[PDB]
This record gives C-alpha cells, structure tokens and sequence, in this order.
C-alpha cells in the first residue's frame, strides 16, 4: 500500500484476523482444524465477518427496542395484516381508524370464540411431541380452524406462550355430521378426517324408504397451505351397526390414529359409552377401517381388529358422575415400543486424510416384545472403507 | 359490581381488586332481600411512584433489631426527599424514625467504596461534623438497609436534623452522599379490625359489616397485600325510595 | 472390523470374523461390508420418561492402530404408554371453559373474552382498552378450589445457600409421592404471596386429603403434618383447610384423626372463597391478548404519526402509556402503565434467543417494550416541536420551546461516563482468556439460581472484562434537544 | 433422556481437580466435544451436553442483559417511575461492585460493542484454527498479536 | 370509495357459505324425493376465494393510488424549494446590480 | 332506535332518534313475523319463515307448511351474521289450530 | 397484495373441479330418478380457464408496477447525479470568483 | 436566552403558566393535587395547551 | 440445481447478497457443508 492510506492498530489487527479466518475456512491453507472451524461463531460468519453486522446482532440482546417496528413483527396475525392494509392511506380520519379497528374486532371475536372439538397427539406417549387441535366457530357456519402445541416444553404443568401456535383457518368446504371431525398425522403431514350425513333413498321400491348415508372424508394439507380434494368412503353399514340403528339417540364417535411403522392410517367408529371392551368377536360396538398411503381402504376383520385393542383408552367416554362428555385425544399407534425403521450413519474421515468410511446405514430396524424381553434386529447393516483424502 | 382501586393518604398505601362477584335478589312476601356474595378487597403498602414508594416503604419493610416485624409501629418520615450533595448520588440515605421502638432505618441503592469507613450522620448543617445529633456505624461496613437503635426518645432531635449524611468519615470529613428532608409526616401503621368495614345504605336502613364479625378468613398481618374476603352480606332492601 | 451396540448395561459386539455375510474384494478401492442381521437383547435399557437410548458404533482399525473410520450414533427407543392417568383428555365446564388435563395438571384451552367486549364496544373504544377489561376474571377449570400461600423473606439460616423454592402437590390420583406444582424465587426484602388452583374430583383425594408443601433444599417441609392438607366436606359442601393450627381432633377425608399439627414453611395458608383468577397473558390466548391491548394501539399510533396526525396519535398511545396518569371513575389511577402485562412485567416467551428476533427478546423481558413505547412518545414530542419551529411565528416558536422542554423533563439529566477512566487496558490474549470467560460465566450461572457471595467483593484487579455501553438512540435525543434549545 | 449431572461426572475432572462445569464448555464446538471426549461420551451424550451448554450460554446472556437494562443511568428518568430492582440485581452488585453502573459512552475502547470487543471475539475463536505445530498458527506467524 | 368496494367484496363471503349450506338440503318430497345440490358447498368455498382476490385487488389500487399522491407531493416540495431559491438568488443579484 | 329517557311531558327531541339503517342479510319472513331483540348486549333480528314441504313415502301425498325460526345478530363492523335456525312447526300448528 | 390476489384466484381451481365431479352424481330417487348435471364437468373446466386468466392478469399487474417503480428509481439516480455535478461545478466557480 | 428575542408581558405569563401546568400534570413536581388535576380544563389539555 | 440457482440470481439482481449466498450454498460452498456436526467429505453439495 501507499504511505497515504492510514489506519489504527486495532483496525489493522481486525483486518488481518478477518483475512486469516477467510483463508482457513475456505481450505486455502492446509491442516486447518475441521473441528474448530464448525464453531457457532464460524457458522454465522456471514454476519460475523463485518464489524457493522457483528455489532448489530450483539446489541439486539441488550437493546432490542432499537429494532422494534410497530408495523411488522415475526408472528403478526393475518387480522393484524388486514388492519394495516385498511389504514395504509395517507388521509387517516379519526373515524376511519375507528372503523378499521371495528373490522379487527370482528375478526378477533371469530377467533376468540373458537372451541376445541378434537385433538390428536403425534407420539406413542404424552412425554414429547406435538398435540394438534381442531376448533369450531360459535357462529352458525361450518368454519373450522387448527393449531398445535409442543408439550415437551412442559415443566410442572406450566406451558410457555410461545409453545402454542396461531389458529389457522381450513378452506376446503367441510360439512361434518355433529362433532365427528378430528386431525390426524400420517405420511408425516397433517390430515383432516370427518364424516358427513346425507339423506338418500333406495331406487325402485314402491314404498319409498329414505335412509341416512354416512360418508367418511379424508383430506391433507399441501405444501403451500392449501387443502387437497378429499377421499370419500361409505361407512353406512358400520355406523348403523355400532349405533344399533339408532344414530340419533346415540353419539357416533370418530377416532383416527397413525400407524407409522406400517405406513397406514387406523380409523375407528364406535358408540360412545362409559367403558370399552376389547375389539372384535362379541363386541359389536366398535368398527374399524385401514387406509393405505394411496387412498385405498380395507375394512377390518376380527383378526386385525383385536390387534389395536389397547387404543380404547384414547376413545371418548361418558363420565360416570353426571352425563358429562369427556373427549380424549387420539395417539399414534405402535405395537409395544416405537423404534425408527432406519438409521443412516453417514460418513467419517480416517486418520491422516488417508481413508474414508462411506455409505454407512441400517436400512431396516425391527422390534419384537415377546414375554417381557424386547428384541431389536438391525437388518443389512453396511458401510464401505476406501483409501481417499478429503480433497 | 366492580369497585376498582383507590390511592391512600400521602401516597403510602393502596387499595386493590375490590369487587362483588355475585349479587342476588329475592322478593318473598312484600320485602326485597339483596345478597352480596364474596365481597372482597385488598390493602397493600405501595406508593403510586415517587421517593415515598421506593425508599420509605422499604425502610419500614426492614427487620427490626428486636427481630423482624416492625409492622404496626408508628413512624415519622420526610414529606419530600431530594439529593443535595456529596461525592456521588448514591441511592441516598433515606432515614425513617420508628417512634414505638426508637429506631432509625436508612436505605441506600449503592455504596461508594467498600474499604472506606462509612456510618450515618444526622446534622442540621451538612458540612459541620461537630453539629451532628446522631451517628451510627454500619454493622458490616458493606451493607445498606439497616436499623440503628437510637436508644432514647429523640424525635425532636431527629426533626432538627435535615441533611441525612451517609458518607460520614473523619478522614477529613468525606461526605459520600447526603439528602434533603423538607417537611415531616406522622403515620401509624396499626390497623384495627373494627375499622376495616363495608357499609351499605338501602333507603333509611344502614348495614355495617367489619372485619371483626363478618370476615371469612383474616389475612396475614404484613406490609404486603392483605386480601380481606367477607361472609355473604344480607341486606334488607324494603325502604328504598323508588322514583320512576 | 467390528460393529458394537450398547443397550443399557449389556454390550454386543459383532466382528468381521463371524457376522459377515460376504467379504468384499480386497483392494484399495471401495470395500463395502454387509453384515448379517444383528440381534440385540434390549431388556436393560434405562427408560427415563418412557424413552431410552441405543448406542451403535461402526469401527474399523488397521493393524497400525489407525482408525480407518469411526462413526458413533444413538437410537431412541420410545415406550408406548396408554395408561388412563397418562392420556390427554378434554373437558368443558358448564360455564364454557375448556381445559386439557394430563394427570394432575390442567391447562386452559379457550377464551371467553369476546362476549364481554360487546358491551364495552357499545360505548367508545376508550372502554375496551382499559385496565379493568384486562383484569376480567376467567371461569375456573372444572371442580376445585383456590388456595392462598405466603412465603417468608429469604433467610440463609433457615432456607440455605440459594433463594429458590419449589411447591409440591401430594395425595392426588393414585400417586402418594411429591409432584412438582409451582416454582419461584424468594425475595430478600419482602414476602411472596401466591394463589394456586387445586383440582378436585370424587374419589380423587387419598387418605387425609391433598398436600401442598414447600421445599427449599437444606430443608423440605414434607414430614407428618408439615404440608398443608385440604379435603372436600360432603356435609358443608365446601373445601376445608385441615391443619390451619393445632387440633386435638379434626375431620379429614378418612374420618376423624387425632393429632393435627399446623403446616410448616408457609407464613400463612388459607382458602380463597369465590375467587376467580384474572386472565393470563402467558396462556394459549396470550398472542391475541397482547395484540388487542398492546400491539394494535402502537400500530395505530405509528401510522397516525407517519401521517402527522399528532393529536389522534396521542389518543392511541395513551391507551398503553400516559405520563399524566389515567382517569378511572373520576380519579387518577394508581398504576403507572395502563397496559396490564407491562405494569406487571409478564414474560410470555421462554426462548427468545433461538433466532434473531428483536420482538422475541422484548416478549421475554417486556421491560424493553416499556422503553420502546417511551421512546416513541419522545419521537412524537420532538416532531411536534420541529414542525412548530418551522412556522417561524412567535407563537409557533413558543410552542416549539414547550415541546422541547417537556421532552427534556421526561428524559432528565443525561449521565456522565463512569467506567472508562478506571478501565485497565488488557492484552489481546488476556481479554480472550478462556479462564476469564469461564469465571464470569460461573458467577452468572450461580446468580441465576442462588446469589452466594462468599468473599463478596471481586477484587477489582480481577477484571479484564468489557463494560456496558449507553444507548446511542437516547444520547441522540439529548443531543438533539441541546441543539434545538441553543438555536431558540 | 440423560442427566446432565451424571454426564458432567463422566467427564469430571477437567484436569484441574474441579467438577467440570457447563460454563467450561462455552467454548468448543460439538465436533470438538465429541472428538476430545470420544471415549467417555456416546453420540447422544455429546449432543445432550452441547445442547445444554448452549442453553446455559443463552440464559446467562439474558440475565446479564436484564440487569444492565434496569441499571442504565439514562432511564432516570420519568420512566424510572415504573422500574423495579430485582433481587438478583442486588446480589449482582454485592459481588461485582460498581460494574453494573460503569456504563461508557459509545466509541470508548471499554465498551463491549467497541472494535476492541470485536477484536477479542475474533482472536478468541480464530486462535485455535491451526495446531501449534503448524507455521500457519496465528500466534506463530504474528507473535505480536497476543501482547 | 375503493376501500368501500373492498369491504363490499368481502361482505359476500358469509352469504356465499350460507347458500351452499342451504342448498345441500333436499328440496323435493313425496314418493319421488331428493333434489340436493351435491357440490353446493364446494362452489361456495370457490366463490369466497374469488371474492378474496377481488377485495385484494381493490385494496392494492387504493394503496397504490395513495402512494402515488404522496410521491406527487414530494415532487411539489422540490419544486417549491427550487422556486424559493430562485427568489433568494435574484435578490442577491439585485445587490450586485445596484 | 330512540332514547325515550330524554322524554319531557311526551315531547321528544329530534336528536334522540337514530338514522334508519338497512339490513343486508337475506331475510324473507312469513307475513309480519319479524322483530328486533337485544341479548348478549348486541342487537339481534329474529323472524320466522314458511316453506311448503311434504312427508316422504306416503301414497296420498300430503303437503304441509314448515315454519322455521331464524336468529341473527349485528357484528362489530356492521355486517350481519349467519342465522341460527330451529324448527317450530309443531308449536305453530298447535297455537293456530 | 396483488401477489396474494393471484394466489387466491388460483386457489379456487381445485374446488371448481371437485364441484363438477360431485354434481355428476344423481340426486333424486324413488320411481322418478336422475338429476345428474351432465355438463357439470365441462363447466368446471371452463371455470378453471377463467381463473387462470384472472390470476395471470393479477400477476402481470404486480410485475408491471414493480418495474415502473424501478425505472422511477433510475430517473431519481440521474437527478441525484446531476445535482452532485451542480455542486462540484459551483465550488469550482468559487475558486474562479475569489 | 439572548437579549435578541422579544416577547410581551401577557405572552410570557401564558408561556410560564403552560410550563407549570405541564410539570404538575406529569408528576415532575411533588405534592401536586390529584383532585384538581382532573378538572375538565386539564382533561382537555390536548387542545387547551 | 435449477431452482436454487434461479433464486440466487433473482436475489443477486435485487442486491440481497446475504440471502443469495444461502441459496447458492445449497449447490456450492468453498467452506464445506455441515452434516451431523462435521464437515462433509464432498466438494459439491449437488449430487449430479
């Protein structure tokens, strides 16, 4: 450099170390410690490589008020975005802001007056995982919302507010029968399942007899937040069977559980009671369906029905002390223990950058709980050793 | 009926969360009966935000030398207090004199130096060490919010001493911090259960309910929130002046 | 060439000698090893909260001793549990309250505030955004009662090295042991008072009733008759505190009992009769509560300010903060901030630093929302004065001075620099020393629970740390006011 | 699924006869933690200790910010009417003296956001990017930086 | 007026949903019965999407025109400042001339 | 609406009255059976509707009048909600013989 | 907002197709049966064409206004550069004048 | 202030009382009468100032 | 490949340099790629 340009000792030291970090992280100088180069400071190098950006992120913890914007915030409700649009003009009368606020209050009442109608817990136990809810509007309109909460955060029954999630509206024309609508997770995405009742009659009968037709519908949330066209199945025979041909005076109930180990969805239709016996055989109060990954279905026989008997503890029941309805959240099903179906080991670099271990994984992992001992089997475990230096 | 809140005298105390959750009616025969269920309110020692709030209540909240409490005693406190001088504006000695036990409680926010000797000096001049009428060393040299056991009845001397000095050395004079006094106020923190009362008027009849008779459960006797909840108040509303 | 797995205490090892299906070609290029099915006896796993780890290691070492490759991994084994006391169920009281219950704990799921906002909206919106509306009570979560507890001032002799306290619940469900119910911190200046809700059902309480006791470490008051005992009296149809004092005979859940001793640890325990808790700004509806009472008024204030509607903007910002107080029932209200969660400093975000979000930090410490609102009010006052200053008339100039003086009186006197001259200049390695960083973090961790200061003062020569910096935005406010007053 | 006390015991002591504390692992990356303690810790245990260390790091940062925010001399202040001193604030002052009140003007070398503070953070993390055996080591190519 | 148009577009969403619900009920009776419009609910959900799009376009026009007026005022401010400098400049030239 | 608490000797000030406001919610009442009502602190509109229906599966096809009670309320922004509906045919036939 | 309008317009295509499928099912029963809407599927395909055109028009408007703002900024930059040259020119005239 | 700036006796009195009112209503001077500060004039201070 | 590159170019054309780097790092990054807390052995993150 020319003698004309000036600096300070601390500024020059910063410039020198910044240059050294760039050379080391970009593999320009050999023998760089790969373990050290993965520190959190170097992962965030896109903002730690400049004094201006480093100061910005460090001051945020101590003086967040210097960055708070009253018009945008991570987590802003859709109804708040609507309010901002309504007062985005340049001439804001006092009455104009009042009118926009009243519109916001209309949205607030709709969301606030929601009531939970069903729940699904996406785990085999209540210790971790997300619990998903479906809500219903007080207004006489078939509008339904959904949200979830992470209960792994829970400590002594108290839940932080950020563990909860915003209510999100479902736009797919749902018209369920009574309160038989609930969420369920299978194929790793949220599904909505409900039943609908229509009035139909049998053709070609001189005494024209009308009957109620019950249809089970299943739709899923797509990547962009839209809802798919629902699959439909006829469950009229099951509904009449479990209600003793009295669906009006009994409470038809719906339960959906995700059997992730077999990539299938278990659907149960039953009559609400005070307790439940085991499934199949003599017990005609519970019927079941199996829905596969492509939308096909298989009505459950007695052999397969008995396999899921312990799921009766997640069914809705009637309280003994006063006829109070006590809904229960459905749970993901597993045989006795849930173990992941596969595990990918990945790769590792050998000594002196001379060797590498590649393509390590266990494609299949099975479980077996016979008697009181658990057996885990790892199938086709494999890895590859090769002589190679990492470039 | 929601009563709300109210500010007490001298901005020393507050009344909170007064309401009557349930009010019922009953017209049997030709007399009307009104019942107020679970009427409740809370009294709490808290200023609405000033020097009186932060440093005078905290001075009273200190545990006495005879052992804790100090609640229910009579005090004399400064009406308005301001920083006057010294090396730096510390939290500033905020002195409160306990009449019934002859104590002096002082409160600070920070101390200047741990090694330098610090005591209390009360003097009506400030810069004159040989005009003081009170002086107490700190039991640990590094402590604030202590009580000092005057020993005699020296309220008149305490009222003479403005300029509460917390620096208080003779390595020279070394006033670390001092505060003004302005006026003086006399308060008694003892509450009589017969004086905690709910009174209602229905035309010519007057019903009075005090904490002595119609209290469900008496609250803990302390400087913090003391929630009183009353038994159902039965009111004979048969002499009401019904206009329109 | 071995694969080894660990299932609790047992260790299984499979080597290339025995458990290889087909050995790969011996060459310098890729050598893929595929093993026979590995059978693992997983019956000694340590199941903590119905989950247990399975460790798997792939290792291949040459005769040199070099590790040709090592991969470590852990598998999670989850135990299915559909026991009725461990299953989530949803109930709805006749008052309209929906709650979700998991064993002893009940969590509210919905809100009923909308119906009460209709009557407020019949008058102006001045009635909706009040402290009274933010203190409206919620119906209780099913059958139960509210109990008031008072805890002492912190006492190292009685409590111990640290000021924290845990409150446990006793004979509920079928569990006779202590379950965590509430946690907090003792105050060194005053007592701490709380009101907890204890759930109830028929046959839900065990012998002698429920327990609610307090622990401190170095003591835990859960011996006989040390915790507070409550039961439901079928005759009076109300809940009764069994051991408010010593009793030679008293009624409990299992009939009369003989030697009743007063609870210990608590200064006072009582039953709050007819008590309804105000709405919680940390509940599942916290997001909508905060938007209604804080976020919306501040947005309207900012938009009106951007359009220079100063008088209308002041009305909106006064719904959250007003230095002149708030008139309620014809009297000045005792509270300083009209926004309830700010006045009470209610945190509603437990993990603010998971991502770069200034609002998340402010939600964790709503103190920053106080400062942010305060600075917004300073912005309006200065902008008011600047526009008045530009009208050039004497009345306008007098108005400009009034706004600037009021801004200066809210700020106060700006402080001097205190720590710069006392700062000892360290070496670069000294400031980056790991021992200095670890020592300071040790004090911060200890302070986060306790407060132990054995050998209190930290020996000023024991510092190579940096000092906090003033807010440049606030010093700019003082700088602006100085220049405006000078020109006037 | 693990207990951090047991895992710290499995690594204790930290070569100085003390119970290896969570703060001592500020400090090093997950790869460093797994490599250095490859014998005593499994993959799951290394993940648990690294995650717990970061959460302790964040909480200590928040606690320092909470104390400094209320100790700021600039907020006295009509806003001081609504500011309360925590019990942890008093405990901090008993331990560190006037540190919580020793604010500096921006542009001072003593500030934590000053270029000196940035230089300290750069030197702390870039110091060990090479082994001491390498001539590319920062303290070898430029021995003046450490002093 | 544009703000009113956007509000009116959204004001038909509730009516559209109610129509689909109403038309799902069978409307012919006797010994030949039925008459339900099976896709009434699906059409209603499609209608509210269209109304949502129309309301969004009306709101966008309102904000776009509003900001156009603001940038128009900013240009007027520069023109005013330029003219003010012209008068001040010519008054300084008068001092030179005399 | 009108505030009659203003009344002095049967005389009412003009400002005590309120503007006529149009209802936009598709109301088709039977005869004059429509009236306002206030509960839950907001204005509600309640009315009955008459439709002609027949009973299914009867060889002599008998038509009867079906009476439906509808209830809707005014929302915060001035729009009207979707009405609740109830069947009151049995009550109507009983009281009108 | 215009981008949202285009997305909302496209969000009704799936529902419109589903309506056409639903209305193909006969809806009257007894000894008079039928009621299928024969052209329900054809109408649905015509509807998705209209929504596609509407979404395209909204997207085109979004890009058109965006590029108008960009060309507007380019004109501002030239104005800024001209003013910067004006100041440099006049500072040189001061040297000549003195 | 400098001697250059001018005023009138009534204008200065108005400015002085306005400053005093602002200090009293905003809790800057102690012992301010909370009952007087709720008069209609001070409630409408947004337009009476 | 094609989609991350498209996002990179559009962000680059709008001078959103930091966001553009995140997208282009899905295909190439001279500093490597973090997988399981370790630097991955491959040079290019795009498999083909």
């Amino acid at each position: 450099v020319s003698s004309a340009i000036k600096t300070t000792r601390l500024a020059e030291a910063i410039a020198g170390i910044q240059l050294y970090i760039n050379r080391a992280l970009n593999r320009i100088e050999p023998n760089a410690r790969a373990d050290v180069s993965t520190r959190q400071f170097f992962t965030d190098w896109t903002v730690n490589n400049r004094y201006s950006t480093w100061g910005g992120v460090s001051r945020l913890v101590y003086y967040p008020e210097n960055y708070i914007d009253p018009t945008q915030r991570i987590g802003q409700t859709r109804m708040m975005d609507e309010l901002l649009e309504n007062i985005s003009q340049s001439k804001l009368s006092r009455d104009t802001v009042e009118d926009a606020f009243k519109t916001y209050l209309t949205r607030f009442e709709t969301v606030a007056d929601l009531k939970v109608v069903s729940a699904y817990h996406d785990n085999v136990n209540s210790n971790t995982g997300l619990t998903w809810f479906v809500g219903q509007t007080r207004e006489n309109l078939p509008e339904y919302y959904w949200r979830n909460v992470d209960i792994s955060r829970m400590q002594a029954g108290e839940l932080a507010a950020n563990a909860w999630k915003e209510w999100t509206k479902i736009d797919t024309a749902v018209n369920p029968y009574k309160d038989a609508i609930r969420p369920v997770i299978f194929r790793e995405r949220l599904h909505l399942i409900w039943v609908e009742k229509e009035e139909v009659a049998k053709n070609g009968t001189d005494p024209v007899e009308t009957y109620d037709r019950f249809t089970l519908k299943l739709a899923f949330l797509r990547h962009d937040g839209s809802w798919s066209a629902p699959w439909s199945y006829d469950i009229t025979t099951q509904v009449e069977a479990v209600t003793d041909k009295k669906p009006d005076t009994e409470r038809l109930a719906l339960a959906a559980s995700g059997f992730q180990g077999e990539d299938t969805l278990l659907v149960f239709v039953y009559k609400t009671g005070k307790s439940y016996s085991d499934f199949g055989g003599s017990n005609k109060n519970v019927a079941g369906m199996t829905i596969y990954g492509d939308g096909s279905f298989k009505k459950m026989e007695n052999t397969a029905l008995s396999r899921y008997s312990q799921l009766k503890n997640t069914f809705d029941i009637i309280h003994t002390q006063g006829n109070d309805l006590v809904r229960k959240a459905s749970y993901r099903f597993a045989q006795d223990f849930e173990v992941p179906a596969s595990l990918n080991m990945g790769s590792a670099i050998g000594d002196d950058s001379l060797t590498v271990m590649e393509n390590g994984n266990i494609p299949q992992i099975t479980s077996k709980y016979s008697s009181d001992n658990l057996a885990i089997t790892l199938h086709n475990a494999a890895f590859t050793v090769r002589y190679d230096g990492s470039g | 009926l929601n009563m709300g809140s109210a500010i007490g005298d001298d901005s020393l105390t507050v009344m909170e969360n007064g309401n009557i959750p349930q009010i019922t009616s009953k017209y049997s025969s030709d007399n009307l009966a009104i019942t107020l269920h679970n009427a409740a309110f809370t009294v709490r020692y808290d200023g609405s935000g000033n020097v009186i709030r932060n440093k005078q209540i905290s001075a009273m909240k200190l545990t006495g030398v005879d052992g804790k409490s100090q609640y229910g005693n009579a005090f004399i406190i400064a009406n308005t207090v301001k920083h006057y001088g010294g090396y730096s504006d510390l939290g500033g000695p905020i002195t409160v004199y306990n009449k019934t036990k002859n104590y002096i409680a002082s409160v600070q926010g920070h101390l200047m130096n741990a090694d330098y000797t610090r005591r209390l000096i009360l003097t009506p001049v400030e810069n004159n060490y040989y005009a003081r009428l009170f002086e107490f060393p700190f039991s640990p040299n590094t402590i604030l919010n202590t009580v000092f056991t005057v020993g005699s009845n020296k309220t008149s001397d305490f009222k003479k001493c403005s300029y509460a000095v917390g620096g208080a050395n003779s390595q020279g004079f070394q006033i670390f911090s001092s505060y003004q006094s302005s006026g003086w106020l006399d308060i008694d923190t003892g509450i009589n259960n017969t004086d905690i009362k709910i009174t209602v008027m229905a035309g010519s009849k007057t019903h009075t309910f005090t904490a002595s008779d119609h209290i469900a459960s008496l609250p803990a006797n302390s400087f913090d929130a003391m929630p009183y909840t009353f038994k159902p108040l039965e009111i004979d509303a048969s002499s009401l002046a019904f206009t329109n | 060439i071995k694969i080894t797995v660990m299932a609790g205490s047992k260790t299984h090892t499979f080597t290339a000698s025995d458990h290889i299906a087909s050995l790969p070609a011996n060459s310098f290029d890729a050598m893929p090893y595929t093993f026979k099915p590995l059978e693992i006896d997983a019956s000694s796993l340590a199941f903590t909260n119905n989950i247990a780890p399975l460790d798997i290691v792939f290792e291949t070492k040459a005769k040199d001793g070099r590790v040709l490759g090592k991969i470590k991994q852990t598998l999670s084994v989850k135990r299915v549990n559909y026991n009725p006391e461990d299953i989530l169920f949803l109930r709805e009281t006749h008052s309209g309250a929906q709650y979700m219950q998991l064993g002893v704990y009940r969590i509210r799921l919905n809100t009923l505030l909308a119906s009460q906002l209709v009557s407020r909206a019949n008058t102006g919106i001045d009635t909706i955004l009040t402290m009274e509306t933010q203190r409206l009570p919620e119906p209780p979560l099913g059958e139960g009662f509210f109990a008031n507890f008072v805890l002492p001032k912190y006492d190292p002799a009685e409590h111990g090295d640290e000021r924290w306290f845990k409150i446990h619940i006793g004979n509920v469900g079928g569990n006779t042991g202590r379950q965590p119910y509430y946690s907090g911190m003792l105050s060194d200046t005053s007592e701490t008072s709380m009101t907890l809700f204890v759930p109830y059902a028929e046959g839900y309480y065990m012998h002698e009733g429920v327990r609610l006791g307090v622990g401190y470490q170095k003591i835990t008051y859960d011996n006989t008759w040390e915790s507070a005992f409550f039961y439901f009296d079928e005759t009076k149809q109300q809940f009764v505190l069994i051991n408010d004092a010593d009793h030679d005979s008293g009624m409990t859940q299992q009939g009369i009992v003989k030697n009743i001793k007063k609870y210990k640890g608590f200064l006072n325990v009582s039953i709050a009769t007819g008590y309804s808790a105000p709405m919680d700004f940390n509940s599942a509806s916290a997001l909508y509560y905060w938007e209604l009472f804080y976020y919306t008024p501040m947005m309207c204030f900012q938009r009106l300010l951007q359009e220079k509607q100063f008088d209308e903007a002041t009305q909106w910002i006064n719904y959250v903060y007003n230095p002149a107080g708030y008139i309620v029932n014809g009297e000045i209200a005792p509270w300083i901030w009209n926004c309830r969660p700010l006045e009470e400093t209610t945190s509603w975000n437990a993990n603010p630093l998971d991502a770069i979000d200034p609002d998340a930090v402010a939600q964790n410490d709503p103190m920053h929302y106080k400062i942010a609102t305060f600075m917004r009010l300073l912005d309006q006052l200065i902008l008011r004065g600047d526009m008045a200053y530009r009208e050039l008339t004497r009345d306008a100039l007098n108005e400009a001075k009034m706004w600037y003086v009021r801004t200066l009186e809210l700020l106060g006197d700006e402080p001097e620099d205190y720590g710069s001259q006392q700062w000892a200049a360290p070496s670069l390695s000294g400031a980056a020393s790991q021992t200095v960083q670890a020592a300071y973090q040790q004090d911060l961790t200890m302070l986060g629970r306790g407060g132990v200061s054995k050998n209190l003062r930290t020996a000023n020569s024991l510092v190579g740390l940096f000092l906090p910096e003033y807010n440049p935005a606030l010093t700019d406010y003082w700088q602006t006011l100085r220049l405006r007053l000078f020109n006037l | 699924m693990y207990s951090t006390a047991v895992l710290l015991n499995k690594i204790s002591p930290t070569r100085d006869g003390q119970t290896m504390t969570l703060a001592d692992l500020q400090y090093l990356s997950f790869s460093e933690l797994r490599k250095i303690f490859d014998d005593q810790l499994s993959w799951g245990e290394a993940r648990h200790l690294y995650h717990e260390t970061i959460e302790q790091k964040k909480n200590n940062r928040l606690l320092e910010a909470r104390i400094f925010t209320r100790a700021n001399p600039q907020l006295s202040g009509a806003i001081r009417l609504g500011i309360e001193r925590d019990s942890v604030s008093r405990s901090y002052d008993e331990m560190f003296g006037a540190r919580s009140s020793s604010f500096v003007k921006p542009g001072s070398v003593a500030s934590m956001f000053s270029p000196a503070g940035y230089l300290t953070e750069l030197y702390r993390e870039a110091k060990d990017l090479h082994f001491s055996s390498s001539a590319y080591h920062l303290d070898n190519r430029r021995p003046d930086l450490a002093d | 007026l544009l703000d009113a148009a956007a509000g009116q577009s959204l004001a038909g969403q509730v009516l559209s949903i109610a129509e689909g619900v109403a038309d799902l009920v069978p409307n012919v009776f006797g010994l030949a019965c039925g008459g339900s419009r099976w896709g009434a609910a699906l059409r209603a959900s499609a209608s509210v999407m269209s109304l949502s799009a129309t309301a969004s376009q009306y709101s966008a026009d309102k904000i776009s025109r509003s900001e156009a007026y603001r940038r128009r005022r900013q240009e007027w401010e520069i023109q005013r400042d330029n003219a003010d400098g012209e008068v001040k400049q010519m008054d300084a030239q008068l001092e030179s001339l005399k």
